[PDB]
């Protein structure tokens, strides 16, 4: 009946379908890896994709997944356990670190470009044009942490020109250098802008970024990281 | 085993209850207190449903069918074979729901990232709750609820809709359904859109977000960016599974007829209610 | 911090006027106002919009579809605007009867008019399919909206066209009308012993329920992980950052295996086109091969 082989194909098309979609789905992250970061024996019922290769714009190289993958930082855990599924515990200070909800990735030290190559992330301060338009202006409020004190005033908005968006706030602190916060990470309000994830004296350990008009994708990951590790590691 | 990226990850920490007693993996999932209290749940309310099962007479997944009790024993416990499997069986489906969510929510914490998953997941809980527990209660009798059974269920959905007449009829269907159609539409698009881009024409380099704002802008005049993109699924399914809710909780509680003559509060308004001519005239 | 579900503080400057790659910006309109109220939720900028032949072409049909279909309404309305607006949802726009066959020559006013309609309709989605291969194409991007778009289409023409033609007449075809539609779906289901029981159906189903899943899973997964520019997704599959890591990690922990970063997308796409495919087959096979669907369901 034509029917019943269209139903019978179509099973046997979306068998097909669900095996392609999950091999598509390792091409980062597998091979999976024992605890000592050796392969593991078993890798479940799919076999890992043939290599893809993605051609950056901007003459920012080629990127083949799957390929040999190496975390490039060291990782300051140990194992907690002879045997596997155990919790591995930071050995130093977790937020300067990078491990836990702190971790940061090692992504290229450079700026995510826009579609022309300009970098696609600026302050206020080089960015012609951009202005609050709407919402509470978080600029020159104080920057109050969870423990309630201030750490710093805003100084500016960091936007994804593009996207027209506020991605971080920039904020000075005492001694008048200044660090990048997450847009995400912060509630604006009436008075004062206030960080639930970090005690006013974690601002000065949010790392630094090299240039003070740009930040690269490597500095945003340590920065972000970080922020996001103090609602663990601060409280 | 571990993905190659995950083990900098796998801290202790997160536990909303146990400490650090629950807090272990086995295999990639994460355990945790509410991750036993899933595994009792589902493995009591399995352990019913074969129970059940076994009292009908069949093992093919395709018959087993799990009833609610009787209408005529309203709101009480049945027994076990009368509908008491089926309410037990609701219990621990609830519990399991409920404690994928808390798991989800220690997932959360200690990864440090928002609590978005969990919260969404809760109206789909809400929703199955909607069925099982506030519509029954409110009707009062456990057996308006639907059948454990794979096309039982569906011969419930059909008895409920008939009942109503055309269910189409109800508005808040209506908004359930566009949020549906919508969300679906809007969830092809932004897969379309990305992978458009990650994997451009043959002999081009990656596109850049730009050229998903410049797409879009081409061709509809609008694009909401990658985060708004993200905000409007979460909206779109969400409100789909809201309105879903509301039209059931509306339906035999504050509304028992046809569902169509719900809509003269527009055809029969009284002042042109009585022209000649139209549809209704 | 806050849920990131509407901004807190809105930032505007200059327009973006887009990416030129091949588009011919001879057909690129100005910018719109900006929208402080869509800006909450997305961007406020409104257009540039690109207006070529198929565009111009796709909405001079779209609005000719839009005018038979008035035109008709009005007349079934006695052209009074209280009888309109009182009936305006109950009005339908019906296929020639079924002794028309599938036959051109229906009068206009029993089948004719929804014959030209059609053809407008068809005219309009066709034009505007052409268009969003080309709006890729101008740009350099794949082709997967146009390709999502056709299984749209597909059912779209089961409905219309494909069904109607091999059961012998237009009168098969849906109407246009808001409650109309509605009732020609009940009677559909009806006629054909019961739809729940068409397995093309309960898949579509699956996979309509599955879209908001995925959405709802994925639409929360990358506000959770904002904090770390996770909505950054094309960076973020060419240089892998903790945003994707701790994504996928969540649902690995969770379910027991995960996606990546362009992968998610792929599960995306396929689930919400499979909507649309797998109904159009259902709805093409009801009638023309199988009369029943719950007797079939028993039976072969
Ligand atoms: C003849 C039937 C009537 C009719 C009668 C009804 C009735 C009656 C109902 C609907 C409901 C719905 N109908 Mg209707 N409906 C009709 C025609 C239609 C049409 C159409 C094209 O004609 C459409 C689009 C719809 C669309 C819809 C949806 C709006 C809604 C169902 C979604 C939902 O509630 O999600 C909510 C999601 C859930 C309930 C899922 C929750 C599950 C979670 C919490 C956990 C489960 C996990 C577990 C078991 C996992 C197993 C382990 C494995 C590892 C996976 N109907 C006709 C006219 N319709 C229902 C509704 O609104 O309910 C609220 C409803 O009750
Ligand atoms: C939502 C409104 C109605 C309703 C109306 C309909 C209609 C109409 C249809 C379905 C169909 C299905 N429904 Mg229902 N269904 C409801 C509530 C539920 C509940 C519940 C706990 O609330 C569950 C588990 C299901 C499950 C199912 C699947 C058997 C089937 C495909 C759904 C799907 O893929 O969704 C999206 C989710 C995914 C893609 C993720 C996968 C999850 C699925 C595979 C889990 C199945 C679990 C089942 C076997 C029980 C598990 C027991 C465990 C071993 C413990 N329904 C409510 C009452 N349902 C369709 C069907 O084909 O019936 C056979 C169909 O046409
Ligand atoms: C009493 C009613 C019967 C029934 C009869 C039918 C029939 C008949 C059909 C469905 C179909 C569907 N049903 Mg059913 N269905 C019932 C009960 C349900 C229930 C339930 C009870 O919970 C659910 C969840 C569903 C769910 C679904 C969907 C999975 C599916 C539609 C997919 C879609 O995206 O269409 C929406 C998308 C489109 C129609 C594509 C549109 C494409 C483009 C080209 C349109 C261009 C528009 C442009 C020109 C105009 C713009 C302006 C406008 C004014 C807006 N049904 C009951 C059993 N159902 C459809 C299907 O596939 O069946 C297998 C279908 O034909
Ligand atoms: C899928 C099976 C049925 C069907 C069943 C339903 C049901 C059931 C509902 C709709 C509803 C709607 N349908 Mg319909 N609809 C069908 C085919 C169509 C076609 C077509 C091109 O064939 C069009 C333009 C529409 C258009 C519309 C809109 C008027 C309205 C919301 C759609 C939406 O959310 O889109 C996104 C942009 N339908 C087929 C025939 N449609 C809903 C409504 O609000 O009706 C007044 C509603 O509840
Ligand atoms: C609210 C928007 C949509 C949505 C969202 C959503 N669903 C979600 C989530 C989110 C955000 C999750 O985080 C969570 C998840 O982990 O996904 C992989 C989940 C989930 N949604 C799931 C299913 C599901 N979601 C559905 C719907 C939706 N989910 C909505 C449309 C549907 C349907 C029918 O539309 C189904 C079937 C699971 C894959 C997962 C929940 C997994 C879970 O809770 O596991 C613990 C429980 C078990 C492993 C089994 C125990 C159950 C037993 C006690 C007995 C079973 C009884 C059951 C009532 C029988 C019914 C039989 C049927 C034939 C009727
Ligand atoms: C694959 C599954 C899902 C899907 C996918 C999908 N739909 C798609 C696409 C994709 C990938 C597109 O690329 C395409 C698009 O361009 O998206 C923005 C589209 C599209 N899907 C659309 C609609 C649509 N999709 C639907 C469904 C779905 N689409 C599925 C759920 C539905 C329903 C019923 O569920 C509808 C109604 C359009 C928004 C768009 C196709 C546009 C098109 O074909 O246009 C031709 C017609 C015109 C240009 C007419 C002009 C306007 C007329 C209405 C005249 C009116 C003028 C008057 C003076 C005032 C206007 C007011 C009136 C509206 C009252
Ligand atoms: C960008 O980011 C993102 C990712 O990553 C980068 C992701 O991966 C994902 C995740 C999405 C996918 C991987 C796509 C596939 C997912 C679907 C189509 C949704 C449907 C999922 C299922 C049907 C699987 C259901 C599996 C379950 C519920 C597991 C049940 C098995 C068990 C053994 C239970 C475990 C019990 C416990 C608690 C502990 C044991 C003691 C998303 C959304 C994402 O946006
Ligand atoms: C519906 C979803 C079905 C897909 C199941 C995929 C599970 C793959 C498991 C891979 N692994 C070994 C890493 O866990
Ligand atoms: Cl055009
Ligand atoms: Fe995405």
């Amino acid at each position: 009946d034509l029917a019943s082989l269209a139903i019978y194909s179509f099973w046997i098309f979306l068998a097909g379908l669900i095996y392609y979609l999950q091999t598509e789905n390792m091409r980062e992250g597998y091979p999976l890896e024992n605890e000592d970061g050796t392969p593991a024996a078993n890798q479940g019922p799919f076999p890992l994709p043939k290599p893809k290769t993605f051609i950056l714009p901007h003459g920012r190289g080629t990127l083949t997944v799957p390929g040999p993958e190496s975390e490039d930082r060291p990782i300051a855990l140990a194992r907690t356990a002879v045997s596997e599924g155990f919790p591995h515990a930071p050995t130093g200070d977790p937020m300067k670190d990078g491990v836990g909800p702190a971790s940061w990735v090692a992504r290229r030290d450079l700026p995510e470009l826009d579609g022309h190559g300009h970098n696609k992330i600026k302050p206020m301060k080089a960015a012609a044009g951009f202005h609050v338009s709407a919402g509470k202006n978080p600029i020159g409020l104080p920057v109050r942490g969870c423990d309630l004190e201030i750490a710093g005033k805003v100084v500016d908005i960091w936007v994804d020109i593009p996207e027209q968006m506020a991605r971080f706030l920039e904020v000075e602190l005492k001694d008048g250098s200044t660090r990048l916060l997450p847009m995400q990470m912060v509630k604006v309000q009436s008075n004062r802008v206030h960080v639930n994830a970090l005690s006013s004296d974690l601002f000065a350990g949010i790392p630094t970024i090299k240039s003070p008009t740009e930040v690269t994708l490597l500095e945003e990951d340590k920065i972000c990281g970080y922020v996001a590790g103090g609602l663990m590691y601060a409280a | 085993a571990l993905l190659s990226f995950e083990r900098k990850y796998r801290v202790p920490g997160g536990t909303l209850v146990g400490g650090n007693l629950f807090d272990f993996w086995v295999g990639p999932f994460y355990v945790g207190f509410f991750g036993v209290a899933t595994f009792f749940f589902a493995a009591l309310g399995i352990i019913l449903i074969a129970w059940s099962a076994v009292l009908q007479g069949t093992w093919n997944p395709q018959l087993i069918s799990v009833y609610p009790p009787a209408l005529e024993y309203g709101l009480g416990g049945a027994p076990l074979a009368k509908g008491g499997l089926w309410q037990i069986i609701t219990i621990c489906a609830t519990g399991a729901f409920v404690s994928w969510a808390l798991r989800e929510v220690e997932i959360c914490r200690k990864l440090g990232i928002g609590y978005h998953i969990p919260f969404a997941f809760a109206f789909a809980i809400l929703a199955y709750l909607t069925l099982v527990l506030f519509r029954p209660v409110m009707m009062g009798a456990w057996g308006y609820a639907f059948p454990y059974g794979i096309w039982t269920h569906l011969d419930w959905v059909s008895n409920t809709g008939y009942t109503y007449g055309n269910f189409h009829y109800n508005p808040a269907h209506m908004i359930a359904i566009s949020f549906f159609f919508t969300n679906a539409l809007a969830l092809a698009l932004h897969g379309a859109l990305v992978l458009s881009a990650a994997n451009p024409e043959k002999g081009k380099e990656m596109r850049t977000p730009d050229h998903e704002d410049t797409f879009f802008r081409d061709l509809v005049g609008y694009s909401i960016g990658t985060l708004g993109i993200h905000r409007l699924g979460l909206l779109l399914s969400l409100s789909a599974v809201f309105f879903s809710a509301l039209c059931m909780i509306i339906t035999g509680t504050i509304w028992f007829d046809q569902w169509v003559d719900w809509w003269q509060w527009w055809v029969k308004l009284p002042w042109w209610a009585n022209i000649p001519g139209g549809i209704n005239g | 911090e806050y849920q990131n579900i509407f901004s807190q503080v809105q930032v505007r400057g200059p327009a973006d006027l887009g990416m030129t790659e091949d588009v011919n910006l001879a057909n690129r309109s100005g910018v719109g106002p900006f929208s402080t109220l869509l800006g909450w939720f997305g961007n406020a900028q409104l257009g540039p919009i690109y207006l070529g032949s198929l565009g111009v072409l796709s909405l001079f049909s779209g609005l000719m579809w839009f005018f038979t279909i008035g035109i008709w309404f009005w007349y079934q309305a006695g052209w009074n605007p209280a009888v309109f607006l009182r009936d305006l949802f109950f009005f339908s726009l019906e296929p020639p009867a079924p002794e028309y066959g599938l036959s051109f020559a229906a009068p206009l006013k029993e089948g004719g008019l929804w014959l030209i309609a059609s053809f407008f309709m068809f005219v309009a989605v066709w034009s505007w399919w052409g268009r969003t291969y080309l709006r890729a194409q101008a740009l350099g991007m794949g082709k997967h909206t146009a390709w999502a778009f056709l299984s749209a289409i597909w059912l779209w023409m089961v409905l219309g066209f494909i069904r109607p033609i091999l059961m012998g007449s237009w009168s098969e075809a849906v109407p246009y009308g808001i409650f109309s539609h509605l009732d020609w779906t009940n009677n559909f289901s009806l006629v054909h012993g019961n739809l729940f029981y068409n397995p093309f159906h309960g898949l579509s189903i699956a996979f309509l329920y599955g879209s908001a899943l995925l959405f709802a899973m994925h639409g929360a997964t990358i506000l959770a992980v904002s904090r770390f520019g996770g909505e950054r997704e094309l960076e973020q599959i060419a240089d892998r950052g903790t945003a994707a890591e701790r994504a996928a990690l969540f649902w690995r922990w969770t379910m027991g295996f995960n996606a990546t970063m362009e992968g998610i997308h792929r599960w995306a796409i396929w689930m919400a086109v499979l909507v649309t495919l797998t109904g159009g087959i259902g709805i093409l096979l009801s009638g023309t091969v199988v009369d029943n669907w719950y007797v079939w369901g028993q039976n072969h």
